[PDB]
């Protein structure tokens, strides 16, 4: 099962190369190979029987991790003020971490945690940063918010999910106030354009059944625009008009921004429209995903962008984007008529050796080592450890049974759109759609004996979901919810 | 010593704010005196609508605080335009947040919301700030996307002349030339060269690229980007693999850019992608089972970190 993913200690370290050309670029590389290489030398091989005296212990120090969530989730200190507009991705940050963890909140934490989210909805739609009083709605801080509830709300009446489901006109006429003509969206009211806007924007709508056609137009067109010649993504693309004549790509392939680009794609590709969605190059996509994974000498991490320094935090961003541009290129090939394409032990080991703070201290998870831990990279390490621990694939079995027990007649009502003709054409478009998206939502399995966890079982954390980036077992009732299925 | 706006007479007609998170909110932060001062009272400005001068104060006060906070971003900019503020001195105020180490997401969208409604007839000024801001930080990726938005947004009112894109290539070339591994210039080449709607095609260009590339892979064979730019390069145009390979076989142990006669020092070899060049040039030849042996050898000794990509690419040979 690990024939084509070596340990990086099974594997020479050696420098990248100078050709007698110095450069800035070299300069940060080669310094920090030095500091992930001599970490790794003095750890012991997470592959060991037995660990090797006079090293450190690479295990998950999963206790350590939960105290620095724990504190950094019911007080922050005023030096994290820059953070006062990103509150919801504080929560999701926390409790999906602690979801991974294995660690459960009580009823009273969560209950709180459900309260406080909910002080941040606007009536008129959306979340926004922080409570509706002080904050405008926001579709990075919506995404945050909704997935939040997904983990600590419920069906109750102090659950939550109730309140989304009263919100899901506001929520959809925020989001059309959000759409551009050329398919992008502002993040909020006079706000940037990228496709975290879209991927934020098209996971909510996604679950909460309010995806119409109007919603989408042009989306995909925006989003295959931003496909670099390097074979990522870009955050956006801009229009030239003479609907417009052509869209160009504004910045380089940026791992974060493919992510967002390639998960918007696929959620795209489970709506039945005609001609829709644009395609990418899928190939290119996943050629540029196995290309950032570092060295040895760096420990198997992941590089958000060609010619920088790998980070933790790419773990998600990165190794997250390869099941979906996996599938992406599978379809393709079934269209046109298996080992790891990334090494999954590399980066589990990149995890436990570089990427965990230094054992008797702060815990949480960290971009490299000498950066301090926070709440963003300790998420998106543990999220892209439990991608390389688990075998991810979008199973169209698994989506076909879904399409079998999908109940039409159940559903919450339809959204009202913007447009007079901006909705479905007739109830068995709708109903279609409705199912489609639903199944294919809830398409990602983990695979039957495909399970890696470096450095013995009890380093496992539980098994998230690609695209949307929360544990299974909360995507389905989540889901299920707001599609009235059951 | 601090004094609280409640004692202040230029704010004494109002009344302040409380932020409403609930009785015990989860993660909350322990804000200073002044900075929920500040929040208390522009909540009160906000649910009266107040466009004003002391309005336009307040919310610098906020974003030199916290430069992250969005919503103050997007009032603040509606101040400017609703009072008939001197956008340019606005521009001013950010060239001087540049120092001070404020930006952020919401900092470089202000610029730009700034650039487009003053809409110069000649934005010359605004692309020199940008170059010279990129000195500290050479791989910004804000401000690298800031200069295509300025560029495309500016050449679709026809305002980009000739001699400005040449001068842009020509700064480009530059940047390439301190740090031929940064991929944002190489990026930004790509804007000027190929992608823009303006630029020019023909068997010249395609030439001159072709050799520019060919030199930048021979200064550093083992710069990725170079590689990239490449492939990139041959499929954009469906240039086909064969004809260059002479310069590229070196790399796997004419009319075009060689190599040294000795290669650099510190060139250990068989660079990975040349490998990759050369299995990519036998399937356009047929030769399925030479470059099944190629990505043979890049899966289980010259690249194995990509032992199961390479892997994959040799059984979709059979
Ligand atoms: C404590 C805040 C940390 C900010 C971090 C995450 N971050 C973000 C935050 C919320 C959502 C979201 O994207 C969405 F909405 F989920 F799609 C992205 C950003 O914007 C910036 N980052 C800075 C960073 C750290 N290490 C590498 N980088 C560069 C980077 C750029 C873009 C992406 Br994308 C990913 C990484
Ligand atoms: O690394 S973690 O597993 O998260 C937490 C630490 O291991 C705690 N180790 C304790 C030391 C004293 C005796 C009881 C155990
Ligand atoms: O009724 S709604 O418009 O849906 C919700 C309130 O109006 C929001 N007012 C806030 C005042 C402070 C700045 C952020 C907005
Ligand atoms: O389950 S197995 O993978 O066979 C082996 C166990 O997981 C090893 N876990 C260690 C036990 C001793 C303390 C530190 C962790
Ligand atoms: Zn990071």
């Amino acid at each position: 099962a690990t024939e084509f993913t070596p340990s990086v200690y099974s594997l020479v370290s050696k420098p990248l190369p100078s050709n007698s050309r110095p450069s800035a670029t070299l300069d940060e590389q080669a310094e920090t190979e030095d500091l992930i290489s001599q970490l790794f030398d003095l750890t012991a091989d997470p592959n060991a029987l037995v660990s090797e005296h006079g090293k450190r212990y690479s295990g998950l120090r999963k206790q350590e991790h939960t105290q620095f969530l724990a504190s950094s989730f019911f007080q922050l200190p005023g030096k994290f003020v820059s953070l006062d507009a990103s509150r919801p991705w504080l929560v999701f940050w926390t409790v999906h971490s602690l979801d991974l963890l294995g660690v459960a909140l009580d009823q009273g934490t969560k209950d709180r945690v459900v309260s406080t989210l909910l002080h941040f909805l606007s009536p008129k739609g959306g979340f926004g940063g922080g409570p509706a009083n002080s904050q405008i709605p926001h579709l990075l801080p919506t995404y945050a918010s909704v997935c939040s509830l997904a983990i600590a709300g419920n069906d109750s009446s102090t659950g939550g999910w109730k309140d989304l489901a009263a919100a899901r006109q506001s929520i959809y006429e925020f989001f059309m106030r959000c759409k551009r003509p050329d398919g992008g969206f502002v993040v909020c009211e006079g706000g940037e354009v990228d496709v975290r806007g879209t991927y934020c924007l098209l996971v909510v709508a996604t679950l909460l059944d309010i995806i119409t056609p109007e919603l989408l137009h042009n989306v995909d067109k925006f989003v295959s625009a931003c496909q670099t010649y390097e074979g990522g993504f870009a955050c956006a693309s801009f229009p030239f008009p003479s609907e417009p004549s052509c869209r160009v790509s504004m910045a380089e392939a940026h791992g974060g921004y493919t992510s967002c680009s390639l998960n918007s794609h696929f959620l795209l590709t489970s709506v039945p429209l005609p001609s829709f969605p644009l395609s990418i190059d899928a190939n290119a996509a996943l050629r540029w995903t196995v290309l950032q994974q570092g060295e040895p000498i760096e420990g198997g991490g992941f590089r958000g962008r060609t010619n920088k320094l790998v980070d933790g935090c790419y773990s998600w961003w990165v190794g997250g984007g390869a099941p979906v541009a996996e599938e992406l290129v599978r379809r393709e090939k079934s269209r046109k008529v298996i080992p790891p394409i990334f090494n999954r032990v590399a980066l589990q080991e990149f995890t436990l050796v570089a990427a965990q703070q230094d054992p008797g201290s702060t815990g949480g998870l960290r971009d490299k080592p000498g950066k301090r831990p926070d709440q963003y990279h300790t998420c998106n390490n543990l999220s892209g450890l439990s991608i390389a621990q688990h075998k991810m694939s979008h199973s169209p079995s698994t989506v076909s049974s879904n399409r079998l027990k999908f109940d039409a007649s159940k559903g919450l009502p339809a959204v009202k759109p913007v447009a007079p003709g901006g909705g479905w054409k007739n109830e068995d478009e709708r109903q279609n759609a409705r199912r489609e998206i639903w199944a294919n939502a809830l398409g990602w399995i983990e695979e039957e004996g495909g399970e890696i966890i470096v450095g013995g079982k009890d380093n496992r954390i539980n098994t998230t979901t690609p695209v949307f980036n929360i544990l299974g077992l909360r995507l389905k009732p989540f889901i299920n919810y707001f599609y009235c299925q059951e | 010593t601090y004094i609280p706006m409640s004692q202040r007479r230029s704010w004494a007609d109002v009344k302040p704010i409380m932020q409403d998170d609930g009785p015990n909110p989860v993660v909350p932060i322990m804000y200073s005196e002044e900075y929920k001062d500040a929040m208390d009272y522009f909540r009160a400005i906000a649910a009266k609508e107040e466009k004003s001068e002391r309005a336009l104060e307040l919310t610098e006060i906020i974003v030199r605080m916290n430069p992250a906070h969005y919503t103050v971003w997007q009032y603040r900019f509606s101040l400017l335009t609703s009072l008939n503020k001197s956008l340019e001195d606005e521009l001013r105020l950010m060239n001087e947040f540049a120092v001070q180490n404020l930006k952020s997401y919401q900092v470089w969208h202000h610029r730009l919301l700034l650039l487009d409604r003053i809409s110069p007839q000649d934005p010359v000024s605004e692309i020199e700030y940008i170059h010279g801001s990129l000195l500290p930080d050479p791989k910004n990726y804000h401000t690298w996307a800031y200069l295509h938005w300025l560029y495309s947004h500016f050449s679709t009112l026809g305002r980009i002349s000739e001699a400005q894109w040449g001068s842009e290539l020509d700064w480009c070339n530059e940047m390439l030339r301190v740090d031929g591994r940064n991929n944002s210039a190489w990026g930004w080449r790509w804007y000027l060269r190929v992608s823009r709607p303006g630029a020019e095609t023909s068997s010249r260009s395609l030439q001159d690229e072709l050799i520019y590339i060919l030199k930048s892979i021979h200064l550093i064979p083992h710069n990725v980007s170079a590689w990239n730019y490449l492939r990139g390069f041959l499929k954009h145009f469906s240039l086909p693999l064969v004809p260059i390979l002479p310069a590229i076989l070196p790399y796997t142990a004419f009319g075009f850019p060689m190599p040294s006669d000795p290669l650099p020092e510190d060139t250990p070899l068989p660079v990975p992608l040349a490998l990759e060049y050369l299995a990519d040039s036998f399937i356009e030849q047929n030769r399925v089972d030479d470059a099944a042996k190629v990505f043979e050898k890049l899966s289980s000794e010259y690249d194995q970190m990509r032992a199961g990509y390479w892997e994959f690419r040799r059984r979709e040979c059979a």
